[PDB]
């Protein structure tokens, strides 16, 4: 009868930036307000964005742990030492160049979605596959997109702080605390 | 009579004008065998501030209620494990000492308490007034009667009051001791 | 509320004391969903009482990394020290996302919790005999589970 | 409840009670759980006779930990041999099916209707689809009592047959 | 534009209007400073969830317009030379080739 209360937090109201969006008006998250100081386009595209960095990120580290690894004797280094062997080693630089384009590309999207000269969703880049038709399974399936973003970005930072404390392959099951 | 936060935070915010109260009509005052409205230094006449001083005593009543009762279990029963076995940290007191920093137990602590109250702020701020003050919408076993809920809000205050001044002995006895929950010599 | 369930045959309104004589229908909301899943919890505690010593003990190891497998540890009040404290974290956690969740309900029934684990909607008369029984199963649960946990704080553990 | 798919030779709205009561959504619901194990019934007997007599059992089936796909004893032994990371990876595939494609319960749907065109059938009208049905439902519970004999068999004896 | 629904009220009628919002925002009071920077402050009549960003508004177009500032050409090809001066050092050291 007051306030479209948030589901999340029962006892703060809503914030209004988070009506007609995904995710959102289903939980309604925030309560330290950060949709009501930054725009909400803004905060969905680098939410977007770091679930899939996240995604990947975790599925390769699962990997890398696991055993599996390019055929060459360079790659023969843990997950941890990956990243220093391989910015020494070159391939890093060029993943750097090459996400460097594609961030390019994304800020040009960033750009002209902020401006309104497109009329993009905040983390659209177009790819339509697998994606129902319906409305409603469009927007169900945006929400399976956001839970397991989030769900990896804590994923990986789990993985990431117990790997470096207990050096320790993925499952981290044996361990000694 | 407890509006809820949907609709009561509809009238919430610094009230700029007096209730001609004791302490803009909140509960606390009510005695045994009357009133005592206490205040004796006048910190109620700031008149803007009473829905955050309710809010502060709640909370430190809530701390000091949970405070006092920490140090009661661990001198009874303790987690199961050899970092808190009653050999290890004998004595409640030194576990402030013994399980922090780098050992990690009461840095966890100190993170997720921080994540609530960092949640938490825009309430005590925003949304707070004379009507919603330490209202969390945590109401399961409150009254429905207007009369009983302000007894369940005074049994809290005199409880959370109790707490925080026996807290106080709590650490204090314990430290000048370091004896068991009983903390006398 | 002279008419919802519980009253069975072998006694009517069983309210002595007369905790429910004010017509609170919020109170009896409460007291009837909380006498509902503890007869709920109760159940499966009884039937989690008996078969670990009867049969059943589960075959792999609870604990690898520190060998406890189900069979060493002792059926009753006294595996609460066995059980690894992580391992009773985990059995509040999901029991919390079943019963905050999953589980979570409100202006529905009594303890009609949704889900539940199929959702399925029942008809007649019935649902009033099922509904009925499960109360009645509820309360012998109760009952019984507080005699074993409290015989073997003073008689041991086993027969 | 007497005139509905299951309508068969040999018996014809089986009672033991279970039937009466007029609930639609029970039938809606029974059947498809009577559908939804036959499904599975026919895949469970079928995969407890083929890999009997065809014998296909090929490659490996965990590199790492060997487990080759000819060594796994047949039945109720199997439940072992293939790593459980391999039987996790079963149950939550068969999930994803199970609440995203072929198994989306809409509730307008029939009974055991939903997205089939892969595999399974994707007929139309009636007649001939009918018998159809009828024949997949009479499969299944030959099939669901069929599984549990084979289940019974190799617990009891010490192999599938 | 960015307070499409605010309920925005003047001075005069500070406790005449009480139509809240679209959301339950109580009436805001908008003060006509004479700042060119802070042309109105806005001031609020009780607590409310309003959506007041504190990200500043550029553009492309006149982002690339200080960017076209004879300073910002003349100092970005100046520092192209400059670099280029000395990758051709680093790569033709001592000027062997002459
Ligand atoms: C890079 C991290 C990141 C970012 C930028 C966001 C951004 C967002 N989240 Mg989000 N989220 C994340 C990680 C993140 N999420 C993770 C890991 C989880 C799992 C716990 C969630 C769970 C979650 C829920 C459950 C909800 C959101 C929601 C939102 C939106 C409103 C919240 C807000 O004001 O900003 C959040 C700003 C930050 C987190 C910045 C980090 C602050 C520290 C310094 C916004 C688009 C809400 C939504 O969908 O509405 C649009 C909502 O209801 N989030
Ligand atoms: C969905 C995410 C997720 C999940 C399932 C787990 C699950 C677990 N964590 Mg973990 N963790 C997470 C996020 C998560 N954590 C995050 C975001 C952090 C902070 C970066 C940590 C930091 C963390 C530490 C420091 C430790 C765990 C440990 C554990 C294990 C006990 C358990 C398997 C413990 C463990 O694996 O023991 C070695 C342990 O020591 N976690
Ligand atoms: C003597 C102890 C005591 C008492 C009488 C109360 C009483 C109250 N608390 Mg409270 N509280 C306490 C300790 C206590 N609290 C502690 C230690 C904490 C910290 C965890 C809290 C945290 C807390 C929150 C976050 C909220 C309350 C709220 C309330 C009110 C409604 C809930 C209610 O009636 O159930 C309590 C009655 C009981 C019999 C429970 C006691 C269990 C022992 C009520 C006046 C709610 C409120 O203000 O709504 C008006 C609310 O949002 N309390
Ligand atoms: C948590 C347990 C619990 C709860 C919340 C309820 C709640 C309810 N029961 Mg119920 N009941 C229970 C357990 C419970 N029961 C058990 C175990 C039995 C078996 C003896 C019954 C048998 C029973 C019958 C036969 C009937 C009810 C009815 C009712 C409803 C109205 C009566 C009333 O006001 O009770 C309020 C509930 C209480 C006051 C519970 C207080 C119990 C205290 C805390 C302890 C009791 C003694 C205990 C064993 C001491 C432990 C010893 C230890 C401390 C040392 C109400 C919703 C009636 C009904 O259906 O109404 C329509 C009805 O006819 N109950
Ligand atoms: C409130 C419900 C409840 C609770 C708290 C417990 C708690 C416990 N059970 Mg248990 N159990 C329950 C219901 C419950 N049970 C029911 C209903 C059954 C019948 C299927 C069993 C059958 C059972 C067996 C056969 C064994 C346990 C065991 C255990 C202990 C190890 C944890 C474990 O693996 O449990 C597993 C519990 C489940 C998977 C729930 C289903 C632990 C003390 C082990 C033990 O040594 O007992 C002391 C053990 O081997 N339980
Ligand atoms: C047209 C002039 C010009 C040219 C042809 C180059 C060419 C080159 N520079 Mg260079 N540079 C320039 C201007 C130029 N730079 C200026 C003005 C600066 C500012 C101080 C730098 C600072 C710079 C650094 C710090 C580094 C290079 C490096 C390099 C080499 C690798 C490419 C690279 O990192 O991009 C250079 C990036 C830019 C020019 C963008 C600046 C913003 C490449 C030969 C790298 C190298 O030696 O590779 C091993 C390296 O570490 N340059
Ligand atoms: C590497 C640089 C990454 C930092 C900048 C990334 C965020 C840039 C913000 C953005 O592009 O949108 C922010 C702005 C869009 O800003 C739009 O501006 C409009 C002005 O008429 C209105 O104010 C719109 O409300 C506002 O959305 O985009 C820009 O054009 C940024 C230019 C590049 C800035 C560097
Ligand atoms: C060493 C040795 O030799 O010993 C052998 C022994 C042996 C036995 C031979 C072995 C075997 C073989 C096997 C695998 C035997 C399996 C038996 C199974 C799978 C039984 C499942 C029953 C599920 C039921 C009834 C579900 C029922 C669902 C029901 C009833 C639903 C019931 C409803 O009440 C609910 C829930 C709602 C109601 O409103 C409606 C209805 C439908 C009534 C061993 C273990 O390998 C080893
Ligand atoms: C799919 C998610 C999932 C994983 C991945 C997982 C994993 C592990 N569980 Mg868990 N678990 C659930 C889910 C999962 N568990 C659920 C839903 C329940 C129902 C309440 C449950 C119950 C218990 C109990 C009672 C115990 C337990 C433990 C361990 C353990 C051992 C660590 C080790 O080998 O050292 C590991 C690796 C035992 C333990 O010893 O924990 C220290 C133990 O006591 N679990
Ligand atoms: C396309 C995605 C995909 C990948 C990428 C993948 C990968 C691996 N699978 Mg898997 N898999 C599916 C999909 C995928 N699997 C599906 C849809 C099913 C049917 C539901 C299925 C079933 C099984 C079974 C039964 C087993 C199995 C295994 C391994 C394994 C071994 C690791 C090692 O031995 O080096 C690796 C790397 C075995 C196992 O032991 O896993 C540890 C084993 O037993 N898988
Ligand atoms: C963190 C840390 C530690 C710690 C700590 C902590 C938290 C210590 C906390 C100490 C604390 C919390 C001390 C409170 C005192 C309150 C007092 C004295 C109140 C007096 C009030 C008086 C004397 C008067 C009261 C009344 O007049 C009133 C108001 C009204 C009258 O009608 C009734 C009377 C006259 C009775 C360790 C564990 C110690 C060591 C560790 O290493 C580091």
């Amino acid at each position: 009868g007051g306030y479209k209360m948030s589901k999340a937090v029962p006892f703060l109201p809503m914030s209004p930036a988070l009506e007609g969006y995904v995710g959102a008006e289903e939980e309604g998250f925030d309560p330290m307000g950060f949709s009501l100081a930054l725009d909400i386009r803004w905060l969905r595209e680098a939410e977007l964005k770091h679930g899939r960095i996240c995604m990947l990120a975790t599925v390769g580290w699962i990997a890398t742990d696991l055993g599996m690894r390019l055929p060459g004797p360079a790659y023969q280094v843990s997950t941890l030492e990956a990243h220093d062997a391989m910015v020494k080693f070159g391939p890093m630089a060029q993943i750097l160049i090459w996400l460097g384009i594609i961030e390019v590309f994304s800020f040009l999207a960033i750009t002209n979605m902020m401006e309104g000269t497109t009329d993009r969703q905040p983390g659209d880049y177009g790819l339509r596959r697998l994606y129902p038709k319906d409305e409603e399974g469009q927007y169900e399936m945006q929400l399976k997109e956001l839970r397991n973003g989030r769900l990896a970005m804590l994923a990986f930072s789990g993985i990431v702080t117990t790997a470096v404390l207990t050096g320790r392959t993925w499952p981290f099951x044996x361990x000694x605390x | 009579a407890r509006r809820e936060l949907a609709v009561a935070y509809e009238d919430a915010g610094i009230d700029l004008m007096d209730n001609g109260k004791f302490a803009q009509g909140l509960v606390g005052a009510e005695a045994a065998f009357g009133r005592y409205e206490f205040d004796p230094i006048g910190f109620s006449k700031y008149t803007e501030l009473v829905p955050w001083f309710r809010e502060a005593e709640l909370k430190h009543g809530r701390i000091a209620m949970l405070a006092w009762l920490g140090l009661v279990v661990p001198d009874f029963v303790r987690i199961p494990g050899e970092a808190y076995s009653f050999e290890a940290v004998p004595r409640v007191i030194d576990a402030h000492d013994a399980l922090n920093a780098d050992a990690g137990p009461n840095f966890q602590i100190i993170l997720f308490i921080s994540i609530v109250e960092l949640c938490c702020a825009k309430k005590v701020f925003e949304w707070n007034s004379v009507e919603t003050a330490g209202d969390y919408n945590l109401t399961r076993l409150f009254p429905e009667d207007d009369e009983a809920q302000k007894q369940m809000r005074i049994a809290e205050l005199k409880n959370g009051r109790l707490a925080m001044i026996a807290f106080g002995g709590a650490v204090t006895q314990a430290v000048i001791t370091g004896k068991p929950f009983p903390w006398t010599f | 509320f002279e008419n919802e369930l519980g009253v069975q045959a072998p006694t009517g309104f069983w309210d002595p004391l007369g905790f429910a004589k004010d017509g609170s229908m919020k109170a009896f909301k409460r007291r009837r969903a909380s006498e509902i899943k503890h007869g709920r919890i109760a159940m499966l505690a009884t039937m989690g009482y008996i078969t670990p010593e009867l049969t059943g003990k589960f075959p792999g190891l609870l604990s690898p990394s520190m060998g406890l497998k189900y069979e060493d540890i002792p059926n009753g009040l006294g595996a609460i020290s066995k059980v690894p404290a992580v391992g009773w974290a985990q059995i509040l956690a999901y029991t919390f996302y079943c019963e905050q969740s999953q589980d979570q309900s409100e202006g529905s029934a009594g303890e009609a919790g949704d889900f539940g684990k199929v959702l399925t909607s029942k008809d007649e008369e019935g649902l009033k005999r099922k509904l009925n029984s499960e109360l009645a199963n509820g309360r012998l649960a109760m009952m019984a589970i507080i005699g074993m946990f409290f015989q073997d704080g003073l008689t041991g553990s086993a027969w | 409840e007497s005139e509905r798919g299951a309508q068969p030779p040999f018996g014809f709205w089986d009672p033991l009670g279970l039937s009466a009561d007029g609930d639609v959504a029970t039938f809606k619901r029974r059947r498809a759980s009577e559908i939804k194990h036959g499904r599975i019934a026919m895949l469970a007997a079928m995969g407890y006779m083929t890999p009997e007599i065809t014998g296909k059992f090929p490659g490996y089936l965990s590199p790492s930990t060997g487990v080759k796909y000819a060594d796994i004893p047949n039945g109720l032994a199997a439940i072992s041999k293939v790593p459980v990371v391999g039987w996790l990876q079963i149950f939550a595939w068969t999930a994803v099916c199970e609440l995203w494609e072929d198994q989306v319960p809409g509730t307008p749907g029939h009974e055991g209707e939903f997205c089939f065109k892969a595999f399974k059938v994707t007929s139309d009208a009636p007649e001939t689809r009918e018998t159809k049905l009828a024949s997949e439902l009479a499969n299944g519970r030959l099939a669901m009592m069929a599984i549990i004999g084979l289940f019974f068999q190799d617990g009891l004896t010490g192999s599938a047959y | 534009a960015e307070t499409e629904e605010g309920l925005i009220i003047k001075p005069e009628e500070a406790g005449k209007i009480t139509s809240r919002d679209k959301n339950n925002n109580p009436p805001r009071i908008v003060v006509k400073t004479n700042d060119w920077d802070i042309p109105e402050y806005q001031l609020s009549t009780g607590a409310s969830n309003q959506v007041s960003y504190i990200t500043p508004v550029v553009e492309s177009e006149d982002i690339k317009a200080w960017l076209s500032l004879n300073v910002n050409f003349f100092s970005i090809i100046i520092l192209f030379t400059v670099g280029g001066l000395i990758e051709i050092q680093r790569f033709f050291p001592d000027t062997l080739y002459w």
